């Protein structure tokens, strides 16, 4: 998987996972319906807890998303944000960017995600395996020999990190 | 945008619908209080009163301020006061609301069941 | 505009409003037309059945057939096809609840009084 | 009134007549509360048409109005939609207009109004007489002395109407 997906031919699509967390929650709702905890001794019914499951579920599966893309064509694209249907963010240049972005914990641990910065875009969230910095930039590499825009770093530009296009 | 598309699909704008979330919330069980007070002061049908469920609305109700909170805070950037005064508004008549029913609840203690 | 500020005050745009009461009109008429059905199914209680209010209900259902048209031809001019559909999907279901409105009425005539 | 109102100092200033009809509304339901008809015999009750009236007068009460004004300020005024608070339509020129407007009923009686027209702009509607046609162009002469713009005429150009200012 490490060589198919960084060519990315032309356009790259993107969609949620929001429908995963609408699914699982359904199923175990479903599952709380028939048969629950008896507790009539409890004076008390627990029904809308799963009630207010239906809810969060129905309106968590109701985000539908049709494969969220970009003008990331290897050419001379606009990378204006595009949607099956309608279209909202438009922009030449300077805004479509790839950071890394960290986060701690009290301990002091420290987790490392990537996130394709713009008007309203998609994350580079990858697939749960943020413990060491391993290469950092050879991803942001490829990224460049894809449609080279920017790989950005941590904090300031201060060094480590490199632009391609700028608005001065 | 097209707030028109922006009502229109897939999803939604940011926070925004999570924030009137919870004045339908408010709807609703100021509704059941309405009721509730009906209920003790004249015509004395405890039978009927919300005396069966007394934790899962109390479950709701502090979901709901949590919910409104958040949407305080996720809708405070956008940098227009209006929106703010809204959801602080909201937050507000909330908390007033939940602060009402903790107390009547409180007051009503002697009427329930015994352990 | 600033929908915000749309939705801001004095006032706000035009018709919509208009249209989304109808959508109200059809919430509360849907819930008096299950409650009608759920009298005559099972329960049999026709002391509570709504026997009493006839014809001021039908009035407001006339009044409402009428503002979800008027809301949907004031609305056309837009010229996008998002706000025609939402229209005239909310006339139809309008037009589908009157009509069985009236049969269920005009079904249980035996059931009220006598001229 | 005939020479205190076309002089129109600077700006000018409109509101909307609705809060007539909601506080009608208002005196015409609390005239039905007390002491209706007693049509118990007629197997009904119809507190629910004050009810509706209610509705529709408080929310023909909420269309709240300061002061609708423009940059009719006899000066190089941009004629900027103005509001009390927010501000919503601005255009250089070519769209602040005054039209007469024809209106007949099956019988074939012509009722004459004018509109100063613009993108959500306030009407001149003059005041409950439109039998014959008088003057025409000399309140229209009025108005271009006071800040000239244009002053149109019913169907398209064809003759006895004025421009002052054209986008071309
Ligand atoms: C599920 C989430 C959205 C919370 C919504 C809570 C709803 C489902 C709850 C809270 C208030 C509840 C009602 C409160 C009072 C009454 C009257 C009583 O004699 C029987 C129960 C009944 C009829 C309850 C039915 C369920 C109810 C409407
Ligand atoms: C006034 C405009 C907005 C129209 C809304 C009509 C409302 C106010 C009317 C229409 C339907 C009506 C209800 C229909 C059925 C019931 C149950 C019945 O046993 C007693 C009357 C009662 C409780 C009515 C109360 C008033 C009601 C809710």
């Amino acid at each position: 998987m490490c060589w198919v997906m960084p060519p990315s031919v032309f356009v790259l699509e993107y969609y949620l996972d929001t429908l995963w967390k609408g699914t699982m929650l359904f199923i175990i709702c479903l599952v709380f319906i028939s048969c629950n905890v008896l507790r009539e001794v409890k004076y008390q019914e627990t029904w809308c807890f799963p009630a207010y499951g239906m809810v969060i579920g129905l309106w968590l599966m109701l985000s539908s998303i049709p494969q969220r893309r970009l003008v990331l064509n290897h050419t001379r694209g606009m990378y204006h944000f595009s949607i099956q249907g309608r279209t909202v963010c438009q922009g030449p240049m300077h805004l479509v960017y790839v950071r890394l972005a960290l986060s701690s914990d009290a301990y002091g641990g420290r987790f490392f995600q990537l996130v394709l910065c713009g008007h309203k875009l998609e994350p580079l969230v990858l697939v749960q395996l943020s413990e060491r910095y391993e290469q950092m930039e050879f991803l942001g590499r490829h990224l460049a020999r894809k449609l080279n825009i920017n790989y950005f770093d941590y904090l300031a530009s201060s060094y480590r990190h490199v632009v391609r296009h700028w608005p001065l | 945008m097209r707030w028109r598309d922006r009502i229109a699909v897939l999803c939604f704008p940011p926070g925004l619908m999570l924030t009137v979330a919870a004045l339908i919330l408010f709807f609703i069980h100021m509704g059941v209080f309405a009721s509730d007070v009906h209920n003790f002061c004249v015509i004395h049908n405890y039978d009927h009163m919300s005396f069966r469920y007394t934790v899962v609305l109390i479950f709701s109700q502090v979901i709901s301020i949590g919910w409104a909170a958040m949407g305080s805070l996720y809708a405070e950037m956008t940098g227009d006061k209006f929106l703010r005064c809204f959801a602080l508004t909201i937050l507000i008549l909330n908390g007033a609301m939940f602060f009402n029913r903790l107390c009547l609840e409180f007051l009503a203690i002697n009427y329930r069941e015994e352990r």
